[PDB]
């Protein structure tokens, strides 16, 4: 009977662990997905400010 | 000398109510306890199965046990349900799945206990108790895994008490489920160690029996346990009426086991019915030691006896059966072992079971057993040697070597049966 108890309690533990596990790691990578999207939208931004920028040397000329 | 009777789980206490129901009848006890009886030898021995209450009243020395409420509620409202002491009925919620482990591991030992207080309080109120019986099947759950856990705490508790059980065998022609062989296998192990006499009925022949014998098309519950009450009340008649035997439990033990572990019985009865013609002794005799008068599905004649006992009731000739019994034994001299001298036994009871002039219940310790355990076996290790459906028992604590030492212990039963079966002078 010990040995039932503990084999449905690891069954329990296992199961709780991996779960938190592949939520954390889901959250991580989706975070990352969307960090990446807007770095590369305020990058273009960048170069945006660059192109205004360049137009305001040649016309003082 | 109190007897104690115990019945466990859907089989054992639907065998067990018959009983009770066909022995009361037998003694003049009504399903109110009241005795409208007419003869006084029906009391001289009502309290080897009854306690006597107040206002003249006659209560079962009976205790019920399960682990669901459903055939025990069926019990208590049955023809004589109201027998039985209320505090007596000791049951469970869950039930145990037709599974040995929850039986005698997780679900059954967390009730155990309660059962064992009843049976100390139903002790302590006996003058000089005798022993137990138990009814149960070895193929479910509640009397297999549970019921062989309750022998084992009462042999701790009473070591020097006989216990007897009449076991019901499971057979693939009257299945419920397909473990039935772990549980059958499982529970042998306990009962060769932990009981005087196993009267070892098999659901194989009483579906025989029904079928081809008494031309019965679709045989139920209901009429196999007709054939278990009427056996169970014909073993039982050497204690429950008066004749010149003084018969006890241990007396009788002492003079039907010569091994420990061979304690397995073959019954037998006859007439076997569901006709008037009156039968004669001659018929009587014959029938009782025919294989389809067995409840073992196994042929005498591929073994040997070692001893034997016959008893007859109701009112015939004391010198005829006596002629007809030495008779008997030329028809069949080899298959009794010549090295337990008159090994045959004969006792004779005045009074009938209930609408039969006559009848005899057959008692035989045949090394002709050994064919159900093979049985048994065989089935066992078919699923076991690819380890099916062993994860309903894994899941509940038990390893797997448990079942291979209790695979070995049946085939070690068998090989000691064969032994002697081979023996001579
Ligand atoms: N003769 C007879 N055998 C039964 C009956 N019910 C069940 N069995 C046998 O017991 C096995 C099923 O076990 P079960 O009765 O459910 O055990 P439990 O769970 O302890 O009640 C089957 O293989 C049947 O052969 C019955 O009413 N009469
Ligand atoms: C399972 O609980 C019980 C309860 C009651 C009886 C028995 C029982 C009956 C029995 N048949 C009659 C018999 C047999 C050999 C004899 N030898 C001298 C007298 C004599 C009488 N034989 C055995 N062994 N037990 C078992
Ligand atoms: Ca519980
Ligand atoms: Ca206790
Ligand atoms: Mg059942």
């Amino acid at each position: 009977i010990q040995k039932a108890i503990e084999e449905n309690n690891n069954f329990i533990k296992m199961a709780k662990e991996k779960l938190a596990q592949k939520m954390e790691s889901n959250k991580e990578n989706r975070e990352a997905h969307l960090a990446a999207m807007l770095e590369r939208l305020q990058e273009k931004d960048k170069h945006a400010e660059e192109v205004r920028k360049n137009k305001e040397l040649k016309e003082e000329a | 000398r109190e007897i104690v009777h115990i019945q466990a789980g859907q089989c054992g206490n639907q065998i067990g109510a018959k009983f009770w129901e066909v022995i009361s009848d037998e003694h003049g006890i009504d399903p109110t306890g009241s005795y409208h009886g007419d003869s006084d030898l029906q009391l001289e021995r009502i309290n080897v199965y009854y306690n006597e209450a107040a206002g003249n009243k006659y209560v079962p020395r009976a205790i019920l046990v399960d682990l669901e409420p459903g055939t025990m509620d069926s019990v208590r409202s049955g023809p004589f349900g109201q027998i039985f002491r209320p505090d007596n009925f000791v049951f469970g919620q869950s039930g145990a799945g037709n599974n040995w482990a929850k039986g005698h591991y997780t679900e059954g030992a967390e009730l155990v206990d309660s059962v064992l207080d009843v049976v100390r309080k139903e002790s302590e109120s006996c003058d000089c108790l005798q022993g137990f019986q138990l009814t149960h099947s070895l193929g479910g759950g509640t009397g297999s895994g549970m019921g062989t856990l309750l022998i084992s705490k009462i042999r701790e508790e009473y070591p020097d008490r006989i216990m007897n059980t009449f076991s019901v065998v499971p057979s693939p022609k009257v299945s419920d489920t397909v473990v039935e062989p772990y549980n059958a296998t499982l529970s042998v192990h306990q009962l060769v160690e932990n009981t005087d006499e196993t009267y070892c009925i098999d659901n194989e022949a009483l579906y025989d029996i029904c079928f081809r014998t008494l031309k019965l098309t679709t045989p139920t519950y209901g009429d196999l346990n007709h054939l278990v009450s009427a056996t169970m009340s014909g073993v039982t008649t050497c204690l429950r009426f008066p004749g010149q035997l003084n018969a006890d439990l241990r007396k009788l033990a002492v003079n039907m086991v010569p091994f420990p572990r061979l304690h397995f019985f073959m019954p037998g009865f006859a007439p076997l019915t569901s006709q008037y013609r009156a039968l004669t002794v001659p018929e009587l005799t014959q029938q009782m030691f025919d294989a389809k008068n067995m409840m073992a599905a196994c042929d005498p004649r591929h073994g040997r006896y070692l001893t034997v006992a016959a008893v007859f009731r109701g009112r015939m000739s004391m010198k005829e059966v006596d002629e007809q019994m030495l008779n008997v034994q030329n028809k069949n001299s080899s298959y009794f072992v010549e090295w337990i001298p008159n090994n045959v036994k004969t006792a004779v009871c005045d009074i009938p079971p209930r609408g039969l002039k006559m009848s005899a219940t057959f008692i035989g310790n045949s090394t002709a057993i050994q064919e159900l355990f093979k049985r048994i076996s065989e089935q066992f290790t078919a699923m076991f040697r690819r380890k099916a459906f062993l994860h309903w028992y894994t899941g509940e604590g038990m390893d797997e070597m448990e079942f291979t030492e209790a695979e070995s212990n049946m085939n070690d039963l068998v090989s000691e049966y064969q032994q002697y079966q081979d023996a001579t002078a």
